[PDB]
């Protein structure tokens, strides 16, 4: 740590020990039912861009991996999470919105654009923590006479909000003349249809989007992942996977005055502290494993080779395992170095009023006074 | 009607998440009553139009022991052509609607202990807000008009409705006295006890001695 | 604001004036002398047990040397300086046991074995009037490892690595080295400053003192018993000033307070998200892939290193004013009390 | 700008912690003026006779 | 038509703050301290003011350099002369030299400078496509303008930053040397110093 192969007198804080973890838990609730994708992806028809559906995914177990064999797209399109990190952890409610549009229009169903399906059709919050999977469907959504099945609105008075629907057919009017229904010079319907053909390009054919939408959230979790459990150990630094946050620390029985729907505790640096068991609903507080600095006193490496090794701050029934000598400090524990009943000048100072040197005995040893 | 005014006092303070803290004072920037705000006193006396806007929030309560007040009806519009709310309770249990049949095809129906737990004065104060299409209902029930004093309200019912609502109105089954407070984003700073509950708050935009506590 | 009352001094030149009474007075200063001293760990703070984040923390650089470097220096500094104001005087001396110091009574400064802790009335009132928070290594780690319902800022901060070294010389010390000092002072005079302690009676001495500001040594003797009186009088109000008003040692109350705040910022900083999509490692660990993760543990560490290079600038400054306040202090124990000062206003 | 408002509230309290310090600097400077120029407790005034 | 530097370091959140005393009252403490030097001695440092005149005053001063006060009391109006002969050249080297307050305007000097550095700036890119917020707003969508806002702000941050820390070290020397001033003040002018050079 000094960077050196001479070490002076003195005294230099090297490292820092800690208690490494003995066993790895993982708390997931008890859930046995398996999330329908299959009726998300695998269907007949879907619907249009401004009456797009939505399905509550909840109460099953979730594999993302077979979502791949379903439709023949190339790549998830995830916002906020990694789409091979979606089963070591997971939410509380998942949704699905599947419309049509047009290969132009697959840039807007990404937060924070503007443009046609982003302000009239559907817009995405800035804050979307999901996954687009899109694909193209040239087989199945167009016909050589013509597929007008699929509609979006150009005319809107306003924008809308993020995760809206508007199904209503008015006649849009843009004039200062009312018509109420007249589809004159100043009044258009705001519905019109893609003359999907086969034979276009390859930007103008339509494309299947299927929205996932995620909610990682304080509630207890009903839609996980394909993760066995393990059986609750407290007292033990260990480390534990309670919903799918991952660390390392002693758990311990609260006496806290956790409320019926509060699940999680929090500390000022904004750390958990008490966590809820999915399994069986009673709060545990999360203490780190026992840790501290190691303070090394020695004399010249010219002098003598005798090494007396302090931990700062710990009583010396809390140490893990130097020396053999152990002595109490308000400092610390010093672990190598003989107390005398004598007072001399401060050699090597330690704290609180205790000093060490290396001095004989009678046999050099390094001793520790006031 | 017999529309009057009437002090808000500190009546507006609810829980902004579901994480506990104890002894934290804590700052949050959410749909929040203001403190010595303006709420609309109504007697509805049946032998009145009783169609007010939602504006991003509703602070309800009323100091009836009796149950009298059934539930409410929300929605943009009642001519039964879009989506509104009801809400039915007769003492046993809560009955959840969201299809457009009115007070006398239907996609979310929930059935729960009922909201009239008791049965002194009994003041019922209940928070509706819709963010992000889901209808927040906050509650809480004090044993004492409004009162000098703190009373946090719990996110005890939560509903994945979401729909559009613009106007409400309640349901009677007349000598109805109810309170309508409205909800503007302001900044708290609400203070944690030991035991984890909310027992003071500030709020920073009434007058400059708050926002020096701020 | 009003700069005081106005005053006008008949001046001629042909008029003086006299004093044909006196008074004796004893005020009070109080002087900042030493700091907290305080250690922190890089790889609890910025990082807490994660790898990745240790091997891109290692990746990075070499500042955490330089800040641990800096804050050694800081505590040997802040010993320095309380070895440099205490430790003047070679040996322990002792007052006798009769306490007959020619009618000053001596009792409120000179210490009494009724208390464990060697210290007198003046500097028990001194001790109970600071609030003194993070005296060292006072939870020892037992009260954060366990179970409490209302956890405190001390743990919190311990749990991130930072920690409170404990000062070389404890209060027993420090009381020794005053009440060497105050014996050396009464018993010997100016004589224990410069060589050997010389022993003089203390009437002797304040004829001295007499004759060093000015004035004969026999208006001492005459005016005995009403000097006497009057020292007495002011070491008693001295008492009631420091019982009754609770404001004099905000100075020493600043210290504390700075020193506390500026720990509880740097731990505030930590929840801080920086630009990235969170503040908790582990969340952004599982949330993502190597790539992603890697990137936002990047800004995170950036977030971090500056917040705590910003701690350790604020605290050279403080150290340097602590240490500036520490020499005025020393100069003064070494011109005022081991001998009689001609400086005005010193 | 509010989008620069936002992200400097999302990114740190350095803000108060500069604004603490240039506080602390302006009261010592008033502390700097007044513990050199004010040591005299009451105004003497010369007579009219010089 | 020609903007100043302060309404440019005024409209982007840069101001000074008035002092707490006024010229008119940093004046009347000068001439309250000069009154009582020249009418009561130290005397009015210690306690309440004792009249005395200026010849008892002088002779007083001389015994303590260490010179006998007959030598005085023979030659009053030659020392009166060569003390007003000295004020007078102190008025002449004042008036014609304007270089003895370089360490004013020095302070002066380097405060404008640190506030004109600080407003510079800001027309830094600090890596961003431009200097202004506005165009970065005005040209891109929100990902790409977070971004360079990002860049921006640690740039401005860094920037305001350093200027915190270098008036923190220079408001460290100007107090050790107001320290030093009060007691100059408090040892020369409110009594006589037997210190060489003091
Ligand atoms: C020196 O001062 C102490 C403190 O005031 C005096 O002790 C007090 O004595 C009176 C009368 O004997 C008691 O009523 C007080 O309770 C004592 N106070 C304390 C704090 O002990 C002491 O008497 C003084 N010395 C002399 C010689 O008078
Ligand atoms: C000088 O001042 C002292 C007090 O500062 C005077 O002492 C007081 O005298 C009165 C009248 O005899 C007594 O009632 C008080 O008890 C005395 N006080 C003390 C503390 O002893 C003293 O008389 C003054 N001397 C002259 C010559 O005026
Ligand atoms: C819930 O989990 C516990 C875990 O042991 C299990 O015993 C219990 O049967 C589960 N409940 C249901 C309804 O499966
Ligand atoms: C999707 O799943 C159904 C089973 O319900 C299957 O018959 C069909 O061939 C699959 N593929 C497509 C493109 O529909
Ligand atoms: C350390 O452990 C011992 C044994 O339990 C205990 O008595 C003591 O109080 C603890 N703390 C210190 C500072 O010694
Ligand atoms: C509410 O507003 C009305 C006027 O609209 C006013 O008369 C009344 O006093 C207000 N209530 C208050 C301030 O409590
Ligand atoms: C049922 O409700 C839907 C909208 O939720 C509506 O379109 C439909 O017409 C309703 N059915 C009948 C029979 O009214
Ligand atoms: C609700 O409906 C109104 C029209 O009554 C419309 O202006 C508004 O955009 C809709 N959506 C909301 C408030 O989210
Ligand atoms: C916390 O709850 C306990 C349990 O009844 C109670 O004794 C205590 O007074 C409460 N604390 C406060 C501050 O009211």
């Amino acid at each position: 740590t000094l960077k050196s192969f001479t070490v002076e007198k003195g005294i230099y804080q090297t490292s820092n020990f800690r208690v490494q973890p003995t066993e790895s838990i993982v708390r997931f609730p008890n859930i046995t039912n398996l999330c329908p994708f299959h009726e998300v992806f695998n269907a007949t028809t879907f619907a249009s861009v401004y009456a797009w559906n939505r399905k509550r995914i909840s109460n099953c177990v979730a594999d993302y991996s077979v979502i791949y064999n379903f439709a023949p797209f190339f790549a998830f399109k995830c916002y906020g999470v990694s789409p091979t990190k979606l089963n070591d952890l997971c939410f509380t409610n998942v949704y699905a919105d599947s419309f049509v549009i047009r290969g132009n229009e697959v840039s807007q169903i990404a937060p924070g654009q503007t443009g046609n399906i982003a302000d009239y059709n559907y817009k995405l919050p800035d804050d979307f923590t999901g996954c687009v999977i899109a694909w193209n469907s040239n087989k199945l959504d167009s016909k050589p006479s013509g597929n007008y099945n699929y509609l979006y609105r150009l005319f809107r008075k306003s924008k809308l909000k993020p995760f809206e629907r508007d199904i209503s057919t008015e006649i849009y009017q843009a004039g200062n003349r009312p018509c109420n229904g007249v589809a004159g010079p100043n009044c258009y319907s705001p519905l019109q249809s893609y003359g999907f053909r086969p034979t276009y390009g390859v930007g103008h054919q339509p494309y299947r989007v299927v929205v996932l939408s995620f909610e990682l959230l304080h509630a207890p979790a009903t839609v996980c992942g394909p993760k066995k459990s393990t059986n609750l150990v407290k007292n033990k630094c260990v480390n534990f996977n309670f919903n799918g946050l991952t660390g390392t620390g002693v758990l311990t029985e609260s006496n806290k005055k956790f409320l019926p729907f509060q699940q999680f505790g929090r500390d000022i640096a904004d750390t958990t502290d008490a966590v809820r068991d999915p399994q069986t609903l009673e709060i545990l507080d999360i203490t780190p494993c026992s840790f501290g600095g190691v303070s090394v006193i020695t004399p010249g490496t010219n002098t003598s080779n005798q090494v007396a090794v302090l931990y700062q701050g710990v009583n010396c029934t809390e140490v893990p395992v130097t020396g053999s000598n152990v002595f109490q400090t308000r400092a610390g524990c010093l672990i190598g170095a003989e107390y005398v009943n004598n007072s001399y000048e401060c050699d090597i100072p330690i704290g609180a009023g205790i000093c060490a040197s290396y001095q004989t005995q009678t046999s050099q040893s390094i001793i520790a006074y006031t | 009607r017999t529309q009057s005014y009437t002090n808000s006092f500190t009546r507006g303070v609810y829980y902004p998440d579901k994480v506990f803290r104890s002894s934290v004072l804590h700052s949050t920037q959410d749909l929040f009553l203001p403190f010595f705000s303006n709420v609309t006193w109504f007697h509805a006396i049946h032998v009145d139009n009783p169609a007010l806007p939602f504006n991003d929030g509703v602070y309800f309560a009323s100091t009836e022991k009796s149950n009298i007040i059934r539930g409410w009806i929300f929605g943009t519009t009642l001519d039964s052509k879009t989506q509104s709310l009801l809400i039915v309770n007769n003492a046993t249990n809560v009955v959840i609607k969201v299809c457009e049949f009115q007070f006398c095809n239907c996609t979310f129906e929930y059935v729960s202990q009922p909201f009239l737990m008791d049965l002194f004065k009994n003041l019922r104060e209940f928070v509706f807000k819709n963010i992000d299409g889901y209808f927040k209902i906050y509650s809480k029930h004090t044993p004492i008009d409004l009162p000098q004093g703190f009373s946090a309200l719990e996110p005890l019912v939560d509903l994945p409705i979401g729909i559009n609502i613009t106007r409400f109105q309640t349901l009677l089954a007349g000598a109805a006295a109810y309170y309508v407070g409205y909800l503007q984003p302001r900044t708290f700073l609400l203070k944690y006890n030991e035991n984890g509950t909310i027992t003071d708050a500030v709020d920073c935009a009434l007058d400059p001695l708050s926002e020096t506590k701020c | 604001m009003s700069l005081g009352a106005e005053n006008s001094v008949a001046y001629s030149n042909n008029s003086i004036a006299i004093p044909t009474n006196f008074t004796i007075s004893v005020t009070t200063e109080i002087l900042p002398v030493s700091m907290t001293k305080t250690s922190v760990d890089c790889t609890m703070y910025i990082c807490g047990d994660s790898t990745e984040c240790s091997n891109l923390l290692l990746q990075y650089g070499s500042f955490c040397t330089q800040l641990k470097r800096a804050l050694t220096g800081i505590a040997v500094e802040q010993d320095k300086n309380t070895q440099e104001v205490f430790a003047q005087v070679k040996q322990i001396y002792k007052t006798p046991p009769i306490k007959y110091f020619g009618g000053f009574n001596f009792s409120q400064i000179l210490p009494d074995p009724s208390k464990p802790s060697k210290r007198s009335f003046i500097e028990d009132l001194l001790f109970n009037k600071v609030t003194l928070a993070d005296a060292g290594f006072i939870k020892q780690y037992g009260d954060c490892l366990g179970d409490i319902a209302a956890r405190d800022l001390i743990c919190a901060q311990k749990f991130n690595g930072l920690t409170v070294l404990p000062p070389l010389l404890t209060d027993e010390m420090i009381a020794q080295y005053t009440s060497a000092l105050l014996a050396g002072t009464i018993t010997s005079g100016w004589t224990f400053g410069a060589g050997a302690a010389l022993q003089i009676p203390f009437a002797m001495q304040m004829a001295y003192r007499f004759n060093g500001i000015g004035v004969t040594q026999n208006v001492l003797y005459e005016n005995q018993k009403l000097i006497a009186n009057q020292f007495n009088s002011a070491i008693g109000k001295i008492q009631d000033s420091l019982s009754s008003t609770a404001s004099a040692l905000g100075k020493l109350q600043d210290v504390v307070n700075h020193n506390a705040q500026a720990l509880n910022t740097l731990v505030k900083q930590l929840s801080s998200k920086f630009g990235a999509i969170s503040s908790v490692l582990n969340d952004i660990l599982s949330r993502l892939d190597k790539v992603e993760a890697e990137v936002q543990i990047d800004r995170l560490i950036t977030g971090r290193l500056q917040s705590l290079q910003t701690y350790v600038t604020q605290q050279l400054i403080r150290a340097a004013e602590i240490r500036a306040s520490a020499n005025l202090a020393a100069t003064k124990m070494s011109e005022c009390v081991l001998g009689q000062s001609k400086r005005v206003d010193f």
